[PDB]
This record gives C-alpha cells, structure tokens and sequence, in this order.
C-alpha cells in the first residue's frame, strides 16, 4: 500500500519519530507498513505496534463514551446525536478490524510462546472493544474470551507470575469478565489470584521490567478496591 | 472505568 | 462537498458535539460545512469555527516543532527525519490554506466592524503559521502584518481597550513582531501599551466577558516578564 | 514559546 516503497528500517524510525511527536495515527500507519514487509516483529517492534494502535482506539473509545452518555440522557429530540455517535462508532470498528486482520494475516503464527501471548492478548483486547459497542455481539464476546483464555493457558506455563505481559493480560481479562461477560465474581477472583501469586513469587521480578510489574500490580489492587 | 493496559 | 446534504443547524449541533468529544478535526469539518451554506456566521458560530481550527493547527505546530528540533540536532545520518518533518509541514500548510481560503471566499465581506476584526485576526494568525515554516516567505509575512494592522486600526476605533478580541489581537500581533518580524522593541511596546491602556480604562470590562479580558491581560504581562 | 490566543 502507501508504505510499500519505503524501507522497513525507515518505517521503524518514522514510527519512533511519530511517537515523539505524539502522532499516533502516523505511528500506527508506519508500524502496519512494517508488519506488511512479511518479517516477524522483534519484542520492541511488537510493543511499538501495540502502543500506536491502543492509543488511537483509546481516543475513539473515549469519544464514543462521551457521545453515548449524551445519547442516553437524550432518551429521557433530533437524530444528530445518534448519527454522530454512529459515525465515531463506525470509525472505531474500522481500526479494530484493521488490527485484528493484521494479527491473523501476519503476526499470529510457529513463533515463540511469549510472542503468542502478546498477540493473543491484543486479539482479546480489540475483540473486547468491538463488544463494547455491538448488539445482536456475543459472537464477538466468545472470540474475545477464547483469545484471552488461550493466552492465559500459555502464560501460566511459560512466564513467571511477575512478567508484565502476563500481569497485564490477567488485568484486562478480569475487566472483561466484569464489564463484558457480567461475571463480577470471576473478575474479582482472577484479579486477587493474579496479584497474590505475584507477591508469593516476587523474587522473579526482572531488572529490565520490574517497574512495569509494580505498576500493573497496583492496578490490580485499584480494581479490587473498586469492586469491593 | 477500571484499569487496563 | 461532504457536508452539502446536511442542514446548517444540524452541522452546528454536531460541531458542538464534536467539541464535547474533543474531536476537533470533525468540529472544524462541521463548521466549514456550515460556512459553505452561504450565511453569515453569528458571534458564537465564528468562535466555534476559530476554536476548531486553532486546535487542529495547534497540534500540527507542536508536532512540527518536535521534529524540527530533532532535525536541527541531527545536523551537528539518514533522510527520514527531514521526510517526516516535511510530511507534517505539508499537512499544516493544507489546513492553513483551507482556513485562509474560507476567510476570503465566504467570511470576510459589508459586515459589521467587530465581525471584521475577528476574521482579520484569524487571517493574520494563519499567515503567521505559514511563515513559521516557510523560506524563500516574506510575502507571507507582509500579508500577516497587513491583516493584523487593518484589524488593529478598526479595533482602536470600534472596541473598548478591554474587549477580549482586541486584547487577543494585540497579544498575537506583538508576538508576531517578536518571533516573526524580528522586532523585539515593537513587540514590547505594543504589549505594554495594550496592557496599560486596558488598566487605564478598566471600567469598560463587560459582565459577559471580563474573565476573558483578565486572562489575556495576564498573558500580556507573561510575555513582558518573558522579554525583559 | 510566548502566549497567543
Ligand atoms: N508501553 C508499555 C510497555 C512497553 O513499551 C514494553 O515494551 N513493555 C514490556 C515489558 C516487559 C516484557 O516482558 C514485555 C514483552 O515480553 O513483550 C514488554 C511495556 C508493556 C507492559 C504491559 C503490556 N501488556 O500487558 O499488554 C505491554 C507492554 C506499558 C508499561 C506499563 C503499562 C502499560 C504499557
Ligand atoms: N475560546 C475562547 C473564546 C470564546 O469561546 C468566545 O466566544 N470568546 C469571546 C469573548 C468576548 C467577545 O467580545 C468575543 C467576540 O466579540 O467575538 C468573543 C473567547 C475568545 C477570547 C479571545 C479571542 N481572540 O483573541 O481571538 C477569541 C475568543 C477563548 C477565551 C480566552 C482566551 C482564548 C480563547
């Protein structure tokens, strides 16, 4: 496509330049172009890809919530609120579909087990985002749960309980149980278990990522504090 | 909303 | 164009919805569509138009500065930094040209004197932004100065010295003298005069906008404090 | 940078 004539390494450079400029749509476009070169991503490249897209859909979700709340209080008139909400919703779905397509078409393979946990977590996250706006839907919920579950099973076996990706996966999966599948008890259990088992084996923390483990473990408590 | 990463 | 089949009043509604959602590109697109209906803008509509576009180019300018600084320290290699800087620069110029075209094609007319000060200030602002990235250029500086100067002359005669648009015009024109035309003494004089004459006639403050006058007058001091 | 509005 539009990135096809550029060197892979330049695309990676420009992705980093866009991040510094806080141009996350450009950042995602550069990383997508790099993935389409056909080469497996390094750990660093995976996380650049995730940062870019998660930042783009994050703003779309925030926007969508603002309009959905207005639309909800409008129903208690004019079609303009629904129309604009629908416009932002259709946009959000386009980006989610763009990422999920990239995951099945290119990234999810064959590859190592850590690789697979990373991508499978993204699969569950972006399916969760589509479920947040869908109706008619539970097909999307099942595929979010299945992607999450496979990611959990692999990570329990292949990664220490303090690994930031493993901790982040459980955090997000717990939220999925709560806000999506309507299972607060399962959401609470998974978050308490995840936090407790990380403390039991606190010694597995890594010099290169212990700050990310500390933060996600506080977030697990923040959600528990929020759900009591 | 709760925390995600 | 793409807004042509929508009612003017719905476009105004959706512009306000996009602002609440912090979707300023959409906000600008809705307001542009409303201006293209051919009807004069109300005071409120003018300021919605300005807020939208000033917020869009603001992020582009911030991005452009980030890359220009990197590019400058790169020159003391690879072409990727220049290329991406050029890409964001070309985008910035497109939006500035979109606004300036709208000002001459539709908004600047015939209309009242307050109307003309508002639009002429926008004309000078967006010409200033093009000058910030141009070279080869002073044609752009002259047209920024001429738009600003005409706006000043009208406002000295038609608006009290505490009017927020008049105060904002002088603030921006002063900065233009400083950072664009390289005339710090003229920049300082205009900002001191503007602030002093507002205090001399502080009684002209208006119940509906005195908070905006207070703020812009502090900003005039902030720049003076910065330039001593 | 200085202030503008
Ligand atoms: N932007 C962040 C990260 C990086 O930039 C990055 O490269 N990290 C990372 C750290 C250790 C690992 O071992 C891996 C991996 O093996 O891939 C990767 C962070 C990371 C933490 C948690 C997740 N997550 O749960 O999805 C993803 C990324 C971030 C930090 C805290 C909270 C949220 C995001
Ligand atoms: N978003 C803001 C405004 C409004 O929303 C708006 O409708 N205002 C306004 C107030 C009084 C007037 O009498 C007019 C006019 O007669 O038009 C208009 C504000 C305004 C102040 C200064 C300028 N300026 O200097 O360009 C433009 C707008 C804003 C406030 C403080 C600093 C920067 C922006």
């Amino acid at each position: 496509g539009a990135m096809g004539s550029m060197e892979r390494a330049s695309l990676i450079q420009k992705a980093k330049l866009a991040e510094q400029a806080e141009r996350y749509e450009d950042m995602a476009a550069f990383m997508k172009g790099a993935v389409e070169k056909g080469e497996e991503l390094s750990c660093e490249e995976r996380n650049l890809l995730s940062v870019a897209y998660k930042n783009v859909v994050g703003g779309q979700r925030a926007a969508w919530r603002v309009l959905s709340s207005i639309e909800q209080k409008s129903n208690e008139k004019g079609p303009e609120v629904r129309e604009y909400r629908e416009k932002v919703e259709t946009e959000l779905q386009g980006v989610c579909d763009t990422v999920l397509g990239l995951l099945d078409s290119h990234l999810i393979k064959a590859g190592d087990a850590e690789s697979r946990v990373f991508y499978l977590k993204m699969k569950g996250d972006y399916y969760r985002y589509l479920a947040e706006v869908a109706t008619g839907k539970k097909r999307i919920i099942d595929s979010a749960r299945s992607a999450y579950q496979e990611a959990m099973d692999i990570s329990k076996k292949e990664m220490p309980p303090t690994n930031p990706i493993r901790l982040g996966l459980a955090l997000n999966f717990s939220v999925f149980h709560y806000e999506i599948a309507n299972s607060p008890e399962e959401a609470i259990s998974l978050a308490k278990t995840t936090f407790d088992e990380a403390m039991a084996d606190l010694h597995t923390l890594s010099e290169d990522s212990y700050k990310d483990s500390t933060l996600i473990m506080q977030l697990l408590r923040d959600n528990l504090t929020l759900w009591t | 909303f709760p925390a995600t990463v």
